[PDB]
RNA sequence: CUUACCACUUUGUGAUUCAUGACUGGGGUGAAGGUAACCGUAGGGGAACCUGCGGUUGGAUCACCUCCU
RNA sequence: GCGGCCCCCUGGACGAAGACUGACGCUCAGGUGCGAAAGCGUGGGGAGCAAACAGGAUUAGAUACCCUGGUAGUCCACGCCGUAAACGAUGUCGACUUGGAGGUUGUGCCCUUGAGGCGUGGCUUCCGGAGCUAACGCGUUAAGUCGACCGCCUGGGGAGUACGGCCGCAAGGUUAAAACUCAAAUGAAUUGACGGGGGC
RNA sequence: CCCGCAGAAGAAGCACCGGCUAACUCCGUGCCAGCAGCCGCGGUAAUACGGAGGGUGCAAGCGUUAAUCGGAAUUACUGGGCGUAAAGCGCACGCAGGCGGUUUGUUAAGUCAGAUGUGAAAUCCCCGGGCUCAACCUGGGAACUGCAUCUGAUACUGGCAA
RNA sequence: UAGCUAGUAGGUGGGGUAACGGCUCACCUAGGCGACGAUCCCUAGCUGGUCUGAGAGGAUGACCAGCCACACUGGAACUGAGACACGGUCCAGACUCCUACGGGAGGCAGCAGUGGGGAAUAUUGCACAAUGGGCGCAAGCCUGAUGCAGCCAUGCCGCGUG
């Protein structure tokens, strides 16, 4: 309030932590996975939310989601994480980046394949 | 306690114009007197003058145009609790220079476009519009 | 004509030296209220002739002790 | 309690080895966001899309016959490395591998070990720790997950 | 050749810690009825709830189907 | 917080009229002090009341609900605790700014004074103007217009918790986290369901 | 760097098109799924999922992630609050501290004015110059808000005196 | 993290240094320092600047320039104008290496490069023509400084794909 209190005490600069710890600033991390699965929701709806186990490199073991279909991924897959999170499903703050060298790139897409590594048709 | 007069100058002037009033009262002292005639001698307040004898009183006369109060907004920008000082080159502008700023230079307390002429700084006193 | 600064004696305790408190007033980084600042500076006073609390006119000279590095030119005032 | 879970376990039993897959690993919590967690131990490869036929056949049975004090809250899961073994045909087939071992009925110097197979007994398991084979019985043991050596 | 200094070392003796890890404080936890709310405290005790004293009014619950200027 | 009467000891406020000193002031981290009730220590004391407890009445089960008991306590002495919706949910000091109604304690004047008429203080209650406010409201006792200084807040939960420190005999208090969790939480008011009510 | 040669000849893609936000239809689709930065999207019609056309945006790039500042007045010096939304200690006294009526004199500390010294170059900015343009390079200047010292000025603050 | 400190604060004398000085000794005194935050733990090379922002700010210290510190780890001096010395010396240690097993040798945080680490970062190039630096009368010699090239859409700017 009273600058005299400010000079005794001055405004702490909020301080602010980031929302993707296992990545430590390293806008991708790889790890191995370490077991997938698939959970299902609540009674009103059916689905395979398709998200796996996986410890960094560096010891942070976390979970990361699996988008797309067609990933031919199970145990000692060793992959690629990246930032952003899924507001649906708790506890995951990190996805995969399809088209990494140990996952298979999502097939039969013909739009937005910069999002899956599926090359440009030949044609 | 009180602690300032120039701030109870202003508010007087301030909640006194703000009930309309004719001209307001308060203990005279130099600065007042040197502030209060900067405004008439800038066309502020119509009028001032100092009554009683080992007794200080001050007696200003506002004004009103169109049935308003010629006097909008007035601000003590030095306060005894943070003290206020501009070189002359960093005199400020009130409303682009449509206002007026009391500025107390070392060679006298005068309005700061004077002191922009003169070419001298001085502690802010206040603001009016 | 010479640089020299004044200060109050804090202490005069020390065998031919004194403990000066000179003040200095300034504006603030951010806000820009005035604030006192203090420094205890070590100085060199002959005859101990000094007194705790007096004020006291101080030049800079050659080091001296560990954390003397200045002499007193003349005292001011007396008789605290 | 098992909350039927021998009931369930026939349930999803007959889904598990209806496309094939291999069961193990039943589990359930009930609480905030009461889960269950069924592991299909595939051969050829747990791919969550393997797991995800399996997923629609147990959902779709499961509705029909929905477990009692459980909520539809499936977790089609692969055995990780640390995959949980709690019958004998997995340390047999888990011949000389480490595993961590916690029982229900605590006591001073219980068997809270984690240590390397060597031998099992259909109620009893012997595992390497505090340096001597040593005698273990899964009838207390409620909990118990096959260890691989890491860092 | 000897004196002082002193690296490393060793002995114990501690502390500060950093982990590993056996073990334990605790957020979530798998009906006869009498109903303002609350606060401080005590006791009943699984705890909660109720009761004891004193204080306060803050002296009601609930709510889901479309437009171009 | 204070409630019979009387005495003894004493603090503070207010007014009238001067006289007096000569800015001696304001705020307050730290700091001491006071501090409802309950509780604690020791000794009391002991009517009434009453946790707990005891009994009587009453369903998976009496339990709760009710009686009838009833201990601690409630009181005193001296210690200890230091928290309350300890709230006006509004820090302290000053100055300024429309009114009406009151209560309350002064005191001047003047009617013939009682009365009554004029005043002029302090405290206090209530409306309400400008104003301000998210609104409700507040509104010369401001939540208005200003000043001086201090305390304090930074999404909700986690949590006034953990740890540590400090205090206490304890009870505990004070100081005060984080992991993690959520995309809200909340304030006022707006319109409708309550109501099965209440009246016409 | 120039001159010649031949011939359109050797050289376009990523993203998006429910809202925020520029840009829409058709079939799929059957809560299967997917989509997701969020609000939200999805069933018999889905401009929000897949595909096709069509369109927007950029472009030898276009996207995603990380990351910092911004937006955020969301630590509010500039520039917030504390009756009920988070927030006035239970109350008081009081040291340190902060602040202080009024008049004159003095002081010159604050402060202001000037001057000198310094504040490396680059960088930034102005005015140029040079690379065919541009980036880039470069001339000169400005600026570097500071610091120190000397001269000042005395209204205010402070000190000193009354 | 509230106390901290005995060569500690100061003094005398001696020694010591290029020079001041608890620099060090001898004694003398018993101080000094801390809420204007000592002490402690933890983090960090600093600055010109860079980024962001209308500004104030906030974030930053990659490249270039200034300063500092470091050169396997620990310790030490020697020489010299200058070193307690990256491609110098000695001791200790670890490691690697050689051995005749008796002993020895070694220090890419120079340039390349390897391994590894990792989401990820290049050539075991040319030349001393230029500018620099060393030595030298000079000639000249040396120079992984530097000048150039290679690599890479890493970025900026320009151009084309009619
Ligand atoms: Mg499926
Ligand atoms: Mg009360
Ligand atoms: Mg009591
Ligand atoms: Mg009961
Ligand atoms: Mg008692
Ligand atoms: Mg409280
Ligand atoms: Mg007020
Ligand atoms: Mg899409
Ligand atoms: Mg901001
Ligand atoms: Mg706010
Ligand atoms: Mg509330
Ligand atoms: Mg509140
Ligand atoms: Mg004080
Ligand atoms: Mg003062
Ligand atoms: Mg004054
Ligand atoms: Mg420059
Ligand atoms: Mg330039
Ligand atoms: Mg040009
Ligand atoms: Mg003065
Ligand atoms: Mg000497
Ligand atoms: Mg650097
Ligand atoms: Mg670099
Ligand atoms: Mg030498
Ligand atoms: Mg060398
Ligand atoms: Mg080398
Ligand atoms: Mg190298
Ligand atoms: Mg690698
Ligand atoms: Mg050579
Ligand atoms: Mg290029």
């Amino acid at each position: 309030a009273t600058v005299n209190q400010l000079v005794r005490k001055p405004r702490a600069r909020k301080v602010a932590k980031s929302n993707v710890p296992a990545l430590e600033a390293c806008p991708q991390k790889r790890g191995v996975c370490t077991r997938v699965y698939t959970t299902t929701p609540k009674k009103p709806n059916s689905a395979l939310r398709k998200v796996c186990r996986v410890r960094l490199t560096n010891g942070f073991e976390v979970t990361s989601y699996i988008g797309g279909e067609g990933h031919n991924l199970q145990e000692h897959s060793v992959i690629l994480i990246r930032g952003g999170r899924v507001k649906d499903l708790p506890g995951v703050r990190y996805h995969t980046v399809r088209g990494a060298l140990d996952c298979s790139g999502v097939k039969d897409r013909k739009q937005a394949r910069s999002k899956y590594g599926v090359k440009r048709p030949k044609a | 306690s009180m602690q300032d007069p120039i701030a109870d100058m202003l508010t007087r002037i301030r909640n006194g114009q703000a009930a309309n009033k004719a001209a307001v009262t308060m203990p005279s002292s130099k600065l007042k007197v040197a502030i209060a005639n900067v405004l008439k001698e800038e066309g502020f307040i119509e009028d001032f003058k100092v009554e009683g004898d080992t007794k200080p009183e001050l007696e200003l006369t506002l004004k009103y145009f169109q049935g308003k109060a010629v006097v909008e907004s007035i601000q003590r920008v030095s306060r005894p609790g943070l003290r206020i000082y501009k070189r002359k080159d960093e005199l400020p502008k009130v409303m682009a220079g449509l206002g007026i700023a009391v500025v107390s230079t070392s060679k006298g307390v005068m309005t700061d476009r004077a002191a922009r002429q003169a070419g001298l700084g001085g502690e802010i006193i206040c603001y009016v519009a | 004509k010479i640089r020299t600064l004044q200060g109050r004696v804090v202490s005069d305790k020390m065998e031919k030296s004194i403990v000066v408190a000179i003040e200095r007033f300034v504006k603030h980084p951010i806000y820009g209220k005035f604030i006192k600042r203090t420094t205890k500076l070590h100085v060199h006073d002959e005859n101990n002739e000094c007194g705790i609390g007096d004020v006291v006119e101080i030049r800079e000279c050659r080091p001296l002790s560990k954390t003397k590095s200045w002499t007193l030119v003349r005292v001011v005032e007396k008789a605290v | 309690m098992s909350t039927l879970e021998q009931k369930l376990t026939e349930m999803i039993t007959a889904p598990v080895e209806a496309l094939g897959f291999e069961l193990v690993g039943i589990e359930f919590i009930r609480g905030r966001t009461s889960t269950l967690r069924i592991y299909i131990d595939s051969e050829d490869g747990i791919n969550v899309d393997d797991c995800a036929d399996v997923s629609h056949q147990v959902s779709a049975v499961l509705d029909v016959e929905d477990p009692i004090t459980v909520a539809y809250n499936l977790e089609v899961s692969s055995p990780g490395l640390d995959r949980p073994l709690f019958t004998a045909e997995h340390y047999a087939r888990f011949v000389g591998e480490e595993v961590t071992l916690v029982l229900r009925m605590a006591v001073q110097n219980r068997r809270k070990w984690q240590g390397v197979i060597k031998a099992v007994d259909g109620e009893m398991i012997t595992v390497t720790v505090e340096g001597k084979d040593e005698v273990f019985a899964l009838s207390n043991i409620q909990k118990a997950n096959l260890v691989p050596h890491f860092a």
